[PDB]
């Protein structure tokens, strides 16, 4: 038949791979305590005028 | 008439006084809710994060 067997993976990733990845969105710009970072600042905005 | 003309502005001024103050009041009350309505947008935003 018309066959089609494809790239099928089995991931050995590690921590690493994984622990960045977590950093990059948990730290990083959209961090969502980095959210909060610019939320401070606009309490910080906010509260001043 | 005039005492009559005078005495009631006195109560006239105080009584906006008296409304001036409860203005006050609801002025900053209010003053202070839309900084809650910047709280809850944001606070849906941290809680929007994915």
């Amino acid at each position: 038949s018309d066959v089609n067997i494809t790239s099928k993976p089995i991931e050995g990733k590690g921590i690493f791979s994984k622990l960045k990845a977590t950093l990059q969105e948990m730290t990083g710009k959209d961090g969502s305590i980095t959210k909060y970072d610019e939320s401070l600042t606009n309490d910080i905005k906010s509260l001043n005028t | 008439r005039l005492e009559y003309e005078i005495k009631t502005l006195e109560q006239v001024k105080e009584s906006t006084s008296r409304a001036q103050e409860m203005t006050q009041n609801s002025m900053k009350a209010l003053q202070d809710m839309v900084k809650l309505l910047e709280d809850f947008k944001v606070k849906v935003t941290q809680a929007a994060s994915d």
